[PDB]
């Protein structure tokens, strides 16, 4: 029971008018905002029928989703797609009904029922964040002197691959170092895309507090996220067939909600 | 009866002007404008 949902986002076409959908695929946090905005629970949906009130995080349900984001050719034209995948019913009528400029198509709800089993090779194209925890981590290299501020700070920060080592054959091995944790096996692995994503998150902050109440001179930070990212693709052989349901219905890797561990499989 | 006599005085030789009072024709409030204004300049970041 997943709802394997696509979006057909309208670029633009003109470098002279303004053009909403490039803007907002440029920044990975509003995606993700607006593709959880989609999920009204019983308050947002009956008290206002146009989505013309301020918005409420609080007020939407906290349904776990996967979503990647890229293109696709298939018969005369080149097309950005959304792949979303999700176990609630989205609801894309409430999400773009005021603004229809981003999207170029109506979106489409198609039921993901598969039944599968071990030893049958399946074929697969995920992305996936490419980050290690560094048990050594290299002190902060204040840039006057290049030496330290401090001394230990876990950072999660970039997956390495020696020096004369290929990228494909490093991401490869990494991803079948779990695999047998997931239940999957790699024989023709190979690499696509391999670089990074970026954001910026408000989190609020505070400065001054009321003449008459609490905090409410407050304004906006902004704090910038970046990901590594890898785009892999290929064929993958099915082992303990439990387990390979809840990495399709949890997703590989760990920033689930900016992108990267939508996995996608299809029969041979 | 009584008998009363008529004279002149000439004004500012020996009566001075007085100034009138602070007034004005009451006109509606045209308010005013103003963005630089910190005040503003915080309200804005507490409205976003």
């Amino acid at each position: 029971m997943i709802y394997l949902s696509r979006l057909l986002i309208d670029t633009g076409g003109n470098p002279d008018r303004p053009r909403p959908g490039r803007k907002w695929l440029d920044n990975i946090y509003n995606v993700h905002r607006r593709l959880s905005m989609a999920f009204p629970s019983g308050l947002r949906r009956e008290q206002d029928p146009h989505f013309l009130k301020p918005f409420s995080p609080n007020d939407f349900q906290k349904t776990p989703f996967l979503f990647r984001v890229d293109n696709n050719i298939d018969g005369n034209d080149k097309r950005a797609i959304i792949i979303v995948q999700s176990v609630l019913e989205p609801d894309w009528d409430y999400c773009f009904q005021n603004a229809l400029d981003f999207l170029a198509a109506p979106p489409e709800t198609k039921e993901y029922n598969p039944e599968f089993k071990a030893g049958q090779l399946l074929r697969f194209r995920l992305r996936v964040n490419a980050s290690v925890r560094r048990h050594i981590p290299e002190m902060v290299q204040q840039d006057g002197q290049t030496i330290e501020t401090g001394k230990i700070l876990h950072k999660r920060v970039s997956l390495t691959w020696d020096a004369s080592s290929t990228p494909d054959q490093a991401l490869a091995d990494w991803l079948a170092a779990k695999s047998p944790k997931l239940g999957f096996t790699l024989q023709r692995c190979e690499l696509l895309q391999l670089g990074w994503v970026y954001g910026s998150k408000p989190e609020p902050k505070n400065v001054k507090v009321k003449e008459q109440g609490q905090g409410y001179w407050r304004e906006h930070k902004y704090n910038p996220l970046r990901f590594r990212a890898a785009l892999l693709e290929g064929v993958l052989e099915v082992d303990d067939p439990k387990l390979f349901l809840k990495t399709l219905s949890s997703g590989i890797g760990k920033a689930k909600s900016f992108g990267f561990g939508l996995l996608s499989v299809l029969p041979i | 009866p009584r008998f009363v006599i008529r004279r002149e005085l000439v004004v500012g030789e020996d009566v001075q002007v007085s100034r009138e009072t602070g007034t004005s024709v009451w006109r509606p409030k045209g308010t005013r404008a103003d963005y630089n204004n910190s005040e503003y300049k915080k309200v804005r970041a507490e409205r976003l």
